[PDB]
């Protein structure tokens, strides 16, 4: 899916 | 897409290997000093599918042919993507190598995904 | 971990042949360590239940200096990235290198690339 | 012990 990446 | 760039070997067990191409007729045409960039990502319109990692980026990395054959890499991700087992700059192009290992997902065992680049020499020449 | 075999036929899941270091070291003999490849389950990695591959079909060996050799034994033959290698003639191995064996037969082709784990030479 | 089959005339 194309969401925003989830950040470390 | 007609000769062979290089191999890109999986080692981590998520992909088959898979090949990148170019042809050299329409690679002398371009102006811009990079003459065909290859795209890697979470995103299936990119070139390499990286899977639906939600910890890797849409667009995560580039491999940009050079004008003498030279191959790239640039580092576009959030997360970040490492080379031989280190972290690059973000956006600081990276000279390949034969044999290069680029990797993503790091911080997450379970995540991580490896790649290893053979580079066809003989491309490079014809070109 | 010495170095990771991927097998890009899909016959067979990722594996990795290992070697304690220190022992290593202790062993006198120019050849360190053998990995023994076969249709025999005796074998140290197994090339599956194919009949035209050999019980006991190649061997991978540990030089002295951290180095990987191939050696063929097997009836049929192995290649090195596309070529049939000469049969009982130790072959240095490099980064990427592909084993293939079963050729003359679509069915019974196995190929393999080898990962050369180099945290372990350089513990040697 | 299955000893393996052989190629013959086509063998490489």
């Amino acid at each position: 899916s194309l969401e925003v990446t989830e950040a470390d | 897409g007609e000769n062979i760039v290089c191999r890109v070997i999986c080692t981590t067990g998520q992909i088959p290997i898979r090949d990148l191409s170019a042809d050299i007729s329409q690679v002398l045409k371009e102006k811009r000093s990079i003459k065909k960039v290859w795209t890697f990502g979470r995103n299936p319109a990119c070139d390499y599918h990286l899977g639906n990692i939600s910890r890797l980026s849409n667009k995560h990395f580039q491999i940009l042919l050079g004008e003498d054959g030279n191959l790239l890499l640039n580092d576009i991700s959030t997360n970040g993507t490492w080379l031989n087992g280190q972290k690059v700059e973000k956006n600081s192009n990276q000279l390949l190598s034969q044999g290069d290992e680029i990797t993503v997902g790091v911080g997450v065992e379970s995540d991580i995904l490896s790649l290893v680049i053979f580079i066809n020499d003989k491309f490079k020449q014809c070109l």
